[PDB]
């Protein structure tokens, strides 16, 4: 009973862990995509700066 | 004559004590025997239970 209960408990912890890192991966992917969007935005701003009249 | 009969009283008592000693030796042998069947069965339980454990794992 001791060893069985220990084994099943560790199984539960491992499963809960795996679910956690799955969630973390998807969330960090989301973060990377939005930061890419921000990088594009600042590049567009740099392009906008070039035109003299509207910049003025 | 009579002293031979008294020797027979003593010898019959002696062999009765021999029967008692043999019975006690049988008892000790039986308990030792039981000890090793206990060892065998507990070994068997351990084997059944470790095959169950590897199955679960």
């Amino acid at each position: 009973e001791k060893k069985e209960k220990q084994i099943e408990q560790q199984k539960k912890i491992q499963m809960s862990n795996l679910m956690n890192q799955a969630r973390l991966k998807v969330l960090r992917a989301r973060d990377d995509l939005i930061t890419d969007l921000l990088n594009e935005a600042k590049q567009r701003l740099s392009k906008v700066v070039k035109d003299t009249t509207r910049y003025q | 004559s009579q002293t031979q009969g008294i020797q027979q009283l003593l010898q019959a008592e002696k062999r009765a004590a021999e029967k008692v000693a043999d019975a006690r030796k049988r008892k000790a042998r039986r308990l030792k025997q039981a000890k090793e069947e206990a060892q065998m069965e507990v070994e068997q339980y351990r084997r059944e239970r470790e095959q169950e454990f590897q199955s679960k794992q």
